[PDB]
């Protein structure tokens, strides 16, 4: 907060009042509606085997559909979409990437015509996949059949789709990572946020007083609420860390060093970049 | 002793004249460097303290 | 010998090149001249899983066998000594105690309150 | 060949009747410490388990078995030649290990752990 | 981040540390500091430096059994197809060191007359794994071998890091053992400044006789030998 | 300073009459603030305080 | 549940090659056991030769003073062993074509 | 500094309640019930399984100092007015304790009734890479004791286990001073630039 | 690194370390913590692994953690099982406290690492060389003392008094438990009683004393001596 000003901080949160009637349950339904979901928290194992033109059998194993629909609140349409448009795409762009720096249980067959028309297209908008198929009675596993050329040599395919699946995303609203519903301290029923957008929640407002959503990210209260919110953010801040080691220091120093670091209307630290804009030459010398 | 045993991991500091041998145009007058050393230590010994002029 | 995706000479035992990276119908080891110009083997499979803690989750955890997370309100604080609450007037509080100064100074107590929860410290 | 010093070939290469019939006879691989004598003893106490403690001269051995590389060489007629025994390469039946044990005592609690 | 860390010493209490890299190709790398400078040699070039070995040797070593343990055999073949695709040129041990002489020619001050297996020769019997000597190629390739199933088996998580702060990864740097390494390495530039010094004669021609006592006496009173200072 | 880190600096040489004495007539060398021991928590200077009066006598 | 013995043969006339795991050597081939003439445990070389390989072996240094192997050959009719005390021997295998070396210098270099 | 015979019987029924605490807390974050023994393989293997992850090893850290603290504050809530044997003006421990004038009643009882949870780094003490705490335990060793739970006090004495962690505890607190004051010193010349 | 460690037990002082900056960092040895300062003969040791049933090394070709790889100073020698180098581990400690063995020295340690699941690489590591640390318990069978360093310290049982002894789980038990204190913290009376930075303080405060530093004090010539009468 009062060195450095960091636009970044580590740890960014947002305090979330939800209203007088919206239940627990609502409450913690609402929580698993925002929190990211990784595809790589979907996915029990993934068995790639390479046959030698060459091939790649990539068979995932998800978890039981009334699991990842309980602890995510995804369906098994949603992972339909989300390997089919963006983790394929994704894997393309590496393998390549790879190549390119480089050379410098059960079985289920006889689909249906929309499990076939699903796999020629998706053929035809890919580059090499030639066979596709997804479990749409269970939703228990993908499979596909990534063939290279007949000239390429070994390559780590299974450390290349680790990588993909904990980077590609099933429903991500923006900058937030995970939401919480914490102990409610003093009557206060809030929703603790691990990541800051103050845009996102606004469309929430069936479930918050976005009135009364309150953030520690103080460089991010400025750019949406302007420099006398950041402001009171900052003597609140402060007071947080004091507060918390029953020390007692008096509001008059925490306005002032406040109205110190909002000076500009911008959020300035004390450092040497905070005090690139001053009139005394000796003061500046005179630090570092 | 450690000291001994540990000048015998050194024994090779080598170097040659630039003198030729002087024989007729052959295929090993053109290839002599001179006459070799090897400048080497195969024992150290520290006395003991004691009173000299 | 073919040794998952490694196939190495029966005589000299040197890696052989890829079967498919060489032209037509021929396999030779770089120092024994071989004798299999035949490509013979033509699927050579090799499954490889996943490492099963390679994917992280909150549902991966809840399938192994132990308790992965704390519950809401199943970890009360044990610390517990009859000092006066000078705010609700509470005889419970959870102490803590962390050392901070060098060796010439004592332990500091922090004072959390139960029931209203108000911070309180005592130096010594 | 025979470059190194003190070496002389082998020529009276006793006969190994590795026969091979079908009643059947099976290559062992026994293996043996320093501290046995083989042609000393006569009968060699073996089991498919392990708890073959043989007791040879105040020591107590222990032949191990395993079922789940390396080459046997026999002669060829009566030249040594050394070649490699087969079928039409080969591996040997069982392979066995004697190994020397020793007694650890029991820890004496009654007298090591005073009140 | 991985790696296998080993401190060998010799037996004249003189330490060498060669670290084992693993980088993200399959790729394995040796790492070691001569001079004060670092260097680093991929490590099946001295695997098939050390002794005569094949390449299932080197993959029996390695793979003991467990040829169904597909993650071992998938990082190996972009470590052994990595040296015949990056080094077509080095067919036996007699030829890698000739590679390996010719390229640390320099920073070894070796003399002109030294073929180039003679130099690499020189480098593996002064650098990797120095606790097993001279004439112990076949155990400074045994060595290495388990050195890279710790390092695969680390990667894969099978192993726990080694702590080096945990006393008992540590021991104790005597005194008169510190004190008896720097008395070396104070001999060996005492035998430098000798070549040094004769060099700086034969840069004239002024009288350089190696068989004459009395051109011994004057190099040996022009070098510093007070040692003992 | 003793042998369990209660150290201090000489405050006064206190002259001897009116400085407390004993049944004995003993009057002490050194006077220790039993303020000290509370924070300190130095419980091996009590009892060697009371086994080097056990050992004197 | 003891198994009698034959006879034992101290004689060598029997060895145990190890090589790389998987290894041919084509049946018409002949091996040299040489020996090393001291009369106790006996340090071997083996040596053998084809057209286009030659490979040798030798008993390893450390254990063939203090570990014995015996070569058995069982009957379960009679039930016997006979015994035939073999070495061990380390065994590689050089190709008889990539034995070529390069210059022993650079041959061509006045600069430093 | 000495508790009454009718107050030392006392600390020592309520510290005889200790020496099941260690199992059930460690029965309780393997999800296992009914008071499995604690050399059962089934438990043993679900130890490692929690010593090789920082996040588990926290959880049941967390366990067991909050279910040992509660014995900790069994033993003073019912001592330190009442077990003792000079009451509160004469005995001048107490008396400079609950004047304010030097120390604490957490000085006090440790003093006479025991030491309590050595915490380390805020969670406990450490362990080594063979689930040993110290080389005088079991491995995996689901003792109070062997986590850090000293049962002793300064007045009757501290065991040689129970020494070396309440020495771990006395180091954390010398490095963390020495590491305070160079942090909060450039934070406060910072400020005495602009603000001066 | 400042942070005290178990593994430490009875090699370091937890009390003697200085106060201040150099907090851990300037750590003491315990009382009783000898130091090696030759190599041991371990040039039989090979012969006597033999005899047990340690597979030789460059016959059997295996390796991974499936197995013990079993190394004397760094020399790979050969292979056993986890269940077998278990038995060798206690074996070759029954033989060596046991002065019955021609081959065997006492100051050798037996570092068997058992096998885990993701924990320390298993193997059977004995060391016998210089500069070890090294510190006596006694052995429970014989009842005789054993040399004990501390790579082997981490999977042993010592028991810390004779009282504690448990039934078919400590094998060793140290001395007296005033063998992991330092000597100047081990000269504090009743140091059990004090807090614990007051122990440390005192052995701080032990050395700035004015006391006695000699009585040659007439055939010296000092910078500053401080002497109490
Ligand atoms: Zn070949
Ligand atoms: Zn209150």
């Amino acid at each position: 907060i009062v060195m450095t000003a960091s636009a970044a901080i580590k740890t960014p949160q947002m305090t979330l009042p939800i209203w007088n009637d919206v239940s627990d349950e609502q409450a913690d339904t609402f929580c698993k509606s925002i929190s990211k979901v990784l595809l790589s928290e979907v996915i029990d194992k993934v068995i790639v085997t390479e046959t030698t033109a060459r091939s790649y059998v990539i068979h995932m194993r998800f978890f039981d559909n009334n699991e990842y629909s309980e602890e995510y609140d995804v369906s098994k349409e949603e992972l339909q979409n989300v390997i089919s448009n963006q983790f394929i795409h994704l894997l393309e762009a590496a393998i390549v990437k790879e190549i390119k720096k480089q050379k410098r249980v059960e079985a289920n067959n006889n689909m249906n015509k929309v499990q076939r028309d699903r796999q020629s297209a998706i053929i035809s908008h890919h580059r090499f996949i030639t066979k596709y198929n997804f479990d749409d009675e269970s939703g228990k596993w993908c499979e596909f059949k990534l063939e290279l050329a007949a000239d390429t040599e070994k390559l780590l395919m299974v450390n290349i789709v680790e990588e993909i699946c904990r980077k590609s995303i099933i429903r991500q609203i923006p900058h937030i990572d995970r939401c919480v519903h914490p102990e409610p301290e003093n009557g206060k029923r809030v929703l603790v946020t691990e990541g800051v957008n103050f845009q996102a929640m606004w469309d929430q407002e069936a479930f918050i007083d976005v009135d009364g959503i309150t953030s520690n990210d103080v460089a991010a209260v400025l750019k949406t609420y302007g420099v006398e919110a950041a402001r009171n953010t900052i003597v609140n801040e402060i007071n947080n860390v004091f507060s918390r080691y029953a020390i007692s220091v008096s509001f008059r120093h925490l306005d002032l060093i406040a109205d110190m670091m909002t000076r500009q209307g911008t959020y300035l630290a004390f450092n040497r970049q905070g005090m690139e804009t001053s009139t005394s030459s000796f003061m500046k010398m005179s630090y570092e | 002793g450690l000291l001994n045993l540990g000048v015998k991991d050194i024994g090779e500091k080598v170097i040659f004249d630039g003198k030729p041998l002087n024989s007729e145009d052959e295929i090993s007058n053109s290839g002599y460097l001179g006459n070799k050393l090897s400048v080497s230590v195969e024992q150290v010994s520290i006395a003991k303290p004691m009173s000299n002029d | 010998s073919v040794v998952g995706s490694l196939i190495f000479c029966l005589d000299c035992g040197d890696l052989l090149e890829n079967p498919n990276a060489v032209l037509g119908s021929n396999v030779e080891c770089s120092q024994c001249k071989a004798i299999y110009p035949k490509s013979q083997f033509s699927n050579l499979k090799v499954v490889t899983t996943t490492a099963d803690d390679a994917f992280p989750s909150s549902l991966r955890a809840k399938k192994s066998v132990v308790k992965t997370s704390l519950k809401k309100n199943e970890l009360k604080d044990g610390a517990t000594i009859k000092e006066k609450c000078p705010q609700c007037g509470n005889e419970e509080m959870n102490y803590h105690t962390l050392q901070l100064r060098s060796a010439d100074e004592g332990a500091t107590v922090f004072y959390t309150c139960t029931s209203c929860g108000y911070k309180f410290r005592t130096n010594n | 060949f025979s470059i190194p010093d003190g070496f002389k070939k082998c020529k009276h290469l006793k006969n190994f009747p590795l026969n091979g019939d079908n009643k059947q006879q099976q290559v062992w691989l026994i293996k043996f410490p320093s501290n046995v004598d083989i042609s000393k003893l006569k009968s060699l106490p073996v089991d498919f388990e392990s708890s073959t403690t043989m007791t040879i001269d105040k020591h107590d051995y222990k032949i191990m078995d395993d079922t789940d590389n390396m080459t046997l060489l026999v002669p060829s007629e009566s030249k040594e030649s050394l070649k490699i025994a087969s079928t039409a390469p080969l591996q040997f039946d069982k392979v066995f290990s004697v190994s020397e044990t020793a007694k650890i005592p029991a820890i004496d609690y009654s007298k090591v752990r005073v009140p | 981040h991985y790696g296998i860390q080993i401190r060998s010493v010799r037996p004249d209490q003189t330490s060498q540390t060669n670290v084992l890299h693993y980088l993200n190709d399959g790729q394995v790398t040796f790492r070691f500091s001569w001079r004060k400078n670092e260097y680093l040699v991929p490590v099946v070039m001295i695997l098939k430096a050390l002794c005569h070995t094949s390449d299932r040797e080197i993959f029996d070593g390695i793979i003991g059994n467990d040829v169904k343990d597909s993650f071992l055999t998938d990082r190996l073949e972009l470590l052994l197809r990595g040296f015949k695709k990056r080094y077509p040129h080095l067919q036996n041990r007699t030829q890698v060191l000739q590679y390996l002489g010719d390229k640390f020619r320099v920073v070894f001050q070796a003399s002109p007359d030294q073929s180039d297996l003679e130099v690499g020769q020189e480098v593996l019997d002064r650098i990797v794994l120095v606790h097993l000597g001279k004439d112990g190629s076949q155990d400074k390739f045994r060595m290495l071998l388990f050195m890279i199933r710790k390092l695969y088996s680390l990667v894969a998580g099978e192993c726990s890091p080694d702590n080096p702060d945990a006393t008992q990864h540590q021991e104790v740097l005597l005194g008169g053992f510190l004190y008896g390494m720097i008395l070396k390495e104070k001999i060996d530039e005492y035998l430098q400044n000798i070549i040094a010094q004769v060099r700086m004669d034969i840069n004239r021609g002024m009288a350089i006789n190696f068989k004459d006592k009395r051109y011994m006496s004057r190099v040996l009173m022009r070098v510093n030998e007070n040692i003992g200072s | 300073s003793s042998r369990h880190g209660q150290k201090g600096v000489c405050s006064r040489k206190w002259p001897t009459i009116d400085m407390p004495f004993s049944e004995t007539g003993i009057q002490p060398d050194i006077i220790i603030n039993p303020h000290a021991f509370p924070s300190r928590m130095t419980i091996g200077m009590f009892v060697e305080s009371l086994a080097g009066k056990a050992g004197a006598l | 549940s003891e198994i009698e013995i034959e006879s034992v043969q101290d004689q060598p006339s029997v060895a145990v090659g190890s090589f790389f795991k998987g290894f041919r050597a084509p049946s018409d081939t002949t091996f040299d056991l040489y020996k090393k003439k001291k009369s106790e445990k006996d340090e071997f070389v083996l040596h053998g030769e084809n057209e286009r390989l030659e490979y040798e072996g030798y008993t390893d240094s450390s254990s063939q003073a203090s570990n014995q192997y015996v070569v058995g050959l069982f009957n379960p009719e009679k039930k016997s062993i006979q015994l035939y005390k073999a070495p061990v021997l380390v065994s590689k295998v050089v190709s008889k074509s990539s034995k070529n070396l390069r210059g022993p210098k650079i041959k061509s270099k006045s600069d430093t | 500094l000495r508790l009454t015979a009718e107050g030392n019987k006392w600390r020592t029924d309520i510290l005889k309640t200790s020496v099941d605490t260690g199992r059930e807390a460690a029965a309780e974050v393997t999800n296992l019930d009914k008071d499995t023994p604690a050399d059962d393989p089934e438990l043993l293997k679900r130890l490692q399984e929690i010593l090789r992850d920082n996040n588990k090893s926290g959880i049941l850290d967390a366990v067991t100092s909050s279910k040992v603290n509660a014995i900790t504050s069994q033993v003073v809530s019912k001592c330190v007015p009442d077990g003792t044997m000079k009451k509160f003006p004469c005995n001048s421990m107490q008396a400079m304790a609950l004047s304010g004038a030097k120390g604490s009643n957490v000085n006090v009882s440790q003093i006479m009734c025991l030491l309590g949870q050595q915490a380390l780094e805020g969670r406990r003490v450490p362990v080594m890479v063979s689930g040993k705490t110290l080389p005088s335990f079991k491995p995996y060793e689901t003792d109070a004791m062997a986590g850090g739970y000293v049962k002793g006090r300064f007045y009757s004495g501290i065991k040689p286990q129970e020494y070396y962690f309440h020495c771990m505890a006395g180091r954390e607190g010398l490095i963390d001073t020495a590491v305070k004051t160079s942090r909060s010193g450039y934070l406060q010349r910072c400020l005495t630039k602009q603000l001066e | 690194v400042r942070k005290l460690l178990p593994e430490s037990w009875g090699f370091l002082c937890p009390v003697h370390t200085p106060d201040g900056s150099p907090c851990g960092l300037l750590n003491h040895f315990a009382h009783k913590c000898r130091i090696s300062t030759q190599q041991s003969d371990v040039s039989r040791i090979p012969s006597i692994l033999y005899s047990l049933g340690v597979a030789p090394a460059s016959h059997t070709f295996a390796a991974g953690p499936s197995l013990c790889c079993v190394q004397i100073d760094g020399k790979i020698i050969g292979w056993v099982s986890h269940e077998q180098g278990k038995i060798i581990a206690d074996t070759l400690r029954y033989w060596k406290v046991e002065g019955k063995t021609p081959g065997l020295p006492i100051d050798l340690e037996i570092g068997y690492v058992p096998p885990s699941t993701r924990g320390q690489y298993p193997g059977l590591y004995l060391f016998g060389g210089h500069s070890r640390m090294l510190r006596p318990v006694r052995y429970l069978p014989l009842d005789k003392e054993d040399i004990v360093g501390p790579f082997e310290q981490v999977y042993m049982n010592i028991a810390v008094t004779p009282q504690e002894i448990q039934n078919n789980v400590h094998t060793h038990v140290e001395f007296t438990p005033t063998n992991i204190l330092s000597i100047l913290a081990n000269l504090t009376p009743f140091s059990d009683f004090n807090q614990s930075p007051r122990n440390m303080y005192q052995c701080q405060m032990g050395k700035q004393t004015m006391g006695t530093p000699g009585v040659a004090l007439c055939h010296r010539s000092d910078n500053k001596l401080y002497r109490l009468q």
